[PDB]
């Protein structure tokens, strides 16, 4: 039993690990994105 | 206290208050060889000669404001900034897109620019006071580039063409540019003369030296219609009907017009496409100074700067947070 | 409340704690001792009544109270923290006997009592810091040389392979023909000049042979750097000779399989079935192991050697010299990996074999 469930615990540390870094970088993207996105209305702003 | 609107263009310099019409100073500008500050210190020294020498001003009185090019990078931004504060202790800075300017002197936000100047002729589509900078196109064939026909095709002619006779025989060849040159094909022609009274009949030299810009490398035509090209898709007819030329470079004759035709010709004919005729020199030398001129001005210009506070509270940083 | 990450390179401390990116203090992992006993480089500024020696030989321990101090000297002016209210997190290189495991496992319950303490091997945390789940990774330490072929976060011991060249040796080789060269090389700073030298101006050959005819012919490889005393010296064929080692053991009378000879070995010792996918995951390991030429020419060697067939895509961070450390402060910087913690009372109910009977 005990071999059955440390493999599984490997396994879920993985999947932790891979998502961890999916959010980091999907988080560094979108707040790229809304930075210029907020440049965009600053100059909106100017145009209003 | 009334604010002070200063062009640095690459072959002149145009200066100003804000609340008046024209640039009171407009002389010879070199730190800005490729389009952006090359010489920082003779680029303040320049400054500098402008506020006592051309305007007779302490800059830490005024509120100021500075015009950069398009395609300036970033650092040039962060260093004028950074110098502009640190030896000159303005109380309100700000840095606009001559493009932008232009656009705003002719008082149409969305908009195409075309535009020269020292080496560089360029298009840029603004929208909504926008620069696009994917949608620029930088082209060679300046003015600098029919000028030097010009002055090639004097020195064939083998007339006599230390740095002021350099100063002399480069505006000598702008002043022919203005007089002669046009866009036996040609007809009977001028009898333009020198200072000292040495002339020709200049004949088809003023028809086949302006063709150059179209055909000498990307003509101003090919400049521009691959610039929309590379902008968005459904804005181009916005901008189609609001081309606009500024410069002293852009100064001649029936070249606002043959650009009209060439354009017309190669844009689809049902578009709308027109061309705003600022041709005239003042027009042209001051569109860019205007814009500025009235961005200063304006009442919602007292939150636009980047005030002398904003520059102790944070460095160089805040141009790029500022100044679209 | 605090979080304590420690890594204990083979010939240097560098401790922080999770969520950090790079350790808090960092220095040699050497330890005094009189004819008070200090602790790396406070034993360092006391040579002359304090002896150099190395807790970690071989990349493993000699005597318990060496670290103990080690650790002692850590808190009280590195740290200068109450790690008996945080968890400690320590890692090991792997295949260490149980009796080192149980040993520290001990020590730190009783001589610190902090609360919640773990253990895992540095090779799998530096995967975890390269983020990526299955791969084989070479551990190319500071003092010991291991191959860790690692899978779904998992490793198998027998696969594993062992070797204790590392920086320290190799900058021992780069020493000795510095001196053949007809300089010298003999205390201390001797050697931290021959490493400061490697460190500066050392690169791994491409085509060694060609490597040797320009070096021999083009100057241009033969350099000149400032010794301390100010002393230039010429370095050609030699920025270069003491890495090509690596693969070829016979430059110091060694005998064994190069680094990517003792690679493919490895990878063969695992299963077929995941050879490729582990091919398409290489690593490397150890700040003493970026030198120039060294990713593109073992990419070059394992291209060859491994057939072509499989997809070899190499993985070499610029930025591995804390790779572990990098992972355990991520692994302690995790919501699931805090309840797998191990506590003083658990220890007091079970004793130090909990640790082989949960710490994995």
């Amino acid at each position: 039993q005990e071999r059955r469930w440390k493999v599984a615990a490997a396994k879920k540390l993985v999947r932790t690990v891979v998502r961890h870094h999916e959010e980091k970088q999907l988080r560094e993207e979108r707040g790229k994105k809304e930075e210029q996105s907020r440049l965009r209305r600053i100059a909106a702003s100017t145009a209003r | 206290v009334g604010a002070l609107v200063f062009d640095i263009g690459s072959y002149t310099v145009r200066a100003g208050y804000a609340g008046e019409d024209c640039p009171k100073v407009d002389f010879p500008t070199s730190p800005l060889k490729n389009g952006m500050v090359e010489d920082w210190d003779s680029f303040q020294a320049i400054l500098d000669h402008t506020y006592k020498m051309h305007v007779k001003s302490e800059a830490s009185l005024h509120p100021v404001l500075m015009s950069e090019a398009p395609w300036n990078t970033r650092a040039k931004r962060e260093k004028l900034t950074e110098l502009m504060f640190e030896h000159y202790n303005i109380p309100a800075f700000f840095l606009c897109k001559t493009a932008v300017l232009t656009a705003f002197a002719n008082g149409r936000s969305t908009g195409l620019i075309l535009d020269s100047g020292a080496t560089h002729t360029t298009a840029i589509p603004v929208h909504d006071g926008y620069v696009l900078q994917q949608g620029i196109v930088k082209s060679p064939l300046a003015g600098d580039f029919i000028t030097m026909q010009c002055r090639e095709l004097f020195q064939e002619m083998n007339i006599e063409l230390r740095s002021w006779h350099n100063y002399m025989c480069n505006c000598v060849i702008q002043d022919f540019q203005a007089s002669v040159l046009q866009v036996a094909a040609q007809m009977p022609t001028v009898h333009y003369e020198f200072p000292n009274g040495y002339n020709c009949d200049f004949g088809a030299e003023r028809l086949k030296i302006p063709e150059g810009l179209f055909d000498p490398m990307l003509g101003v035509s090919h400049v521009v219609t691959t610039s929309v090209g590379m902008c968005d898709i459904d804005i181009r007819p916005g901008l189609y009907g609001s081309v606009i030329v500024a410069g002293g470079n852009t100064l001649i004759q029936s070249f606002t017009d043959r650009l009209n035709r060439e354009l017309s010709q190669k844009t689809p004919p049902s578009m709308r496409l027109k061309l705003i005729a600022n041709n005239t020199t003042v027009e042209r030398r001051f569109s860019s100074w205007i814009g500025g001129s009235i961005l200063a001005s304006l009442g919602t210009f007292q939150q636009m700067w980047i005030s002398k506070q904003e520059y102790e509270e944070g460095g160089k940083q805040c141009v790029e947070r500022k100044c679209p | 409340i605090a979080a304590l990450v420690v890594d204990n390179g083979s010939g240097m401390c560098k401790a922080g704690f999770a969520g950090d990116d790079a350790p808090r203090a960092v220095f040699p992992s050497i330890v005094g001792r009189p004819r008070d006993s200090y602790v790396g480089d406070e034993a360092q500024s006391k040579r002359g009544i304090l002896t150099l020696k190395y807790p970690i030989e071989h990349g493993i321990v000699t005597n318990w109270d060496d670290m103990e101090k080690i650790w002692h000297h850590t808190f009280y002016n590195e740290l200068r923290v109450a790690p008996e209210e945080h968890p400690v997190l320590l890692t090991e290189a792997p295949l260490n006997p149980k009796a080192n495991r149980e040993k520290m496992t001990q020590i730190m319950f009783e001589t610190f009592n902090t609360p919640a303490m773990y253990v895992a091997i540095q090779a799998v945390l530096s995967l975890y810091a390269s983020g990526r789940t299955t791969g084989i990774v070479m551990d190319s330490g500071d003092g010991v040389t291991h191959t860790v072929p690692i899978y779904e976060g998992y490793a198998l011991p027998h696969a594993i392979l062992r070797l204790d060249l590392a920086g320290r040796d190799l900058t021992d080789y780069l020493m000795k023909i510095l001196t053949e060269r007809g300089y010298s090389f003999t205390t201390t700073a001797e050697r931290e000049i021959v490493r400061d030298i490697k460190e500066k101006l050392c690169y791994v050959a491409l085509d060694f042979e060609q490597e040797m005819a320009t070096a021999a012919s083009s100057s241009s490889l033969e350099k000149s750097y400032e010794l301390p005393d100010g002393q230039v010296i010429t370095i050609g064929n030699e920025r270069f000779r003491c890495p090509e080692a690596l693969f070829q053991p016979s430059f110091l009378g060694m005998e064994s399989c190069g680094i990517h000879e003792t690679t493919f070995n490895s990878i063969m010792k695992c299963d077929v079935d995941i050879r490729k996918d582990l091919y398409a995951n290489t690593v490397l390991s150890g700040g003493t192991t970026m030198y120039p030429g060294i990713a593109d020419r073992m990419q070059k060697e394992i291209t060859a050697l491994a057939p072509s067939t499989m997809k070899i895509k190499i993985i070499a961070p610029p930025e591995r010299k804390y790779s572990v450390w990098i992972g355990g402060s991520i692994l302690a910087s995790l919501s699931t990996f805090q309840q797998m913690w191990i506590s003083k009372q658990e220890y007091d109910e079970s004793g130090p074999s909990i640790v082989h009977r949960k710490c994995f």
